[PDB]
């Protein structure tokens, strides 16, 4: 979910 | 009243609250920002900026790029559909796990659109020390999905  | 018609599904508007908020942040440092350059809001601490994320992180994972705009759009479909469906079940007065699940479901989709419509995720937020130490860009939707598990951590106890 997160950018990375 | 009409609230207990629709029955803890107006918390959503927390989740739509997150989703415009990222999105129109996103917005302006890609407009006033060349890639990489920096405004310096602390000297040796905070500064502004401008990257691109494709996932090269998790790049020792196959011989090639650009899987991780179609894998991890699809994570975050799956994750959003479980939370609603989570969220209609909560029992009124259940206020923390309310406020925590709709905070998860904004970032995620927020980084979604940019995986499905742009090839990457815009970040902005680079904290640091001088230069022995520099911390990976992030934006809003991270800080809502980081706090909103946070909540569900420290749930129970
Ligand atoms: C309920 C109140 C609203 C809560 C929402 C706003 C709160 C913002 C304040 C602190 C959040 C700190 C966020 C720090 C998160 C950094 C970790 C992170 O973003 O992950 C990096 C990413 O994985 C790299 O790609
Ligand atoms: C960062 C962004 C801030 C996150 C939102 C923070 C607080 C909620 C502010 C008020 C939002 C109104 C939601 C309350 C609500 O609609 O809940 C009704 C529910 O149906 C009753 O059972
Ligand atoms: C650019 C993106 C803009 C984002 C907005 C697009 C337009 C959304 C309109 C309707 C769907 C509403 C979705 C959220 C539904 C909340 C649940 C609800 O409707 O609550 C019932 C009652 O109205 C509460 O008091
Ligand atoms: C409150 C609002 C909630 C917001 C919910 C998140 C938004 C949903 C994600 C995308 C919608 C647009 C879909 C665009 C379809 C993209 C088609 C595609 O697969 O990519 C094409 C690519 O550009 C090759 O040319």
């Amino acid at each position: 979910l997160i950018s990375t | 009243p009409d609230v207990d018609r629709f029955g803890r599904l107006p918390w959503l508007w927390i989740t739509v609250l997150v989703f415009v908020l990222d999105q129109v942040s996103k917005a302006f440092f890609q407009a006033e920002l060349s890639m990489y350059q920096q405004i310096v809001v602390i000297p040796d601490l905070f500064s502004w900026t401008l990257a691109y994320n494709t996932g090269a992180a998790f790049s020792f994972l196959a011989d090639s790029s650009g899987w991780q705009r179609w894998l991890f759009a699809l994570i975050a479909i799956v994750v959003s559909a479980s939370l609603v469906v989570w969220l209609k079940r909560l029992k009124k007065g259940e206020t923390w796990l309310a406020i925590a699940l709709a905070l998860v479901l904004g970032g995620a989709l927020g980084n979604l659109y940019d995986r499905m419509v742009l090839g990457h995720v815009v970040d902005f937020i680079l904290v640091h020390w001088q230069n022995r130490w520099y911390f990976p860009a992030f934006n809003l939707a991270d800080s809502a999905i980081t706090v909103g598990a946070v909540m569900l951590a420290l749930d129970m106890f």
